């Protein structure tokens, strides 16, 4: 015989904050022989870019 | 593509700060030294050889 108007609250996420690395500054850095040896592992940075 | 970064050029950090702490002077500024039969032997350590 009645009726009442309620609002509920619906939270939902979207998206989080857009992230990017690299590789050879994250591993070592400044290092050129450690630049060197990385190149012998393959496409693995470029995979993870 | 890439990363940007600038290289560093020199490598110097405060400055030296030895001063001998042991006096080699003592030992090899004397009138008198041992013998061979008799070497006096001398133990140095917690300082600093220049
Ligand atoms: C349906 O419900 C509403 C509220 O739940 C009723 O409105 C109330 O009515 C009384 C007297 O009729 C007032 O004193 C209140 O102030 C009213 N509430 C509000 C929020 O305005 C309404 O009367 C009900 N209808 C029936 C047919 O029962
Ligand atoms: C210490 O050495 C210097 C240089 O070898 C010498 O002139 C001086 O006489 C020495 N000191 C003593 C007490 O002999």
């Amino acid at each position: 015989t009645n009726f009442t108007i309620s609002v509920t609250t619906e939270i939902l996420p979207v998206s989080m904050t857009k992230t990017s690395v690299d590789c050879t500054m994250y591993i070592c850095g400044d290092s050129t022989e450690c630049s060197n040896l990385l190149l012998q592992y393959g496409s693995f940075c470029t995979q993870l870019k | 593509t890439s990363n940007f970064r600038v290289q560093p050029t020199e490598s110097i950090v405060r400055f030296p700060n030895i001063t001998n702490l042991c006096p080699f002077d003592e030992v090899f500024n004397a009138t008198r030294f041992a013998s061979v039969y008799a070497w006096n032997r001398k133990r140095i350590s917690n300082c600093v050889a220049d």
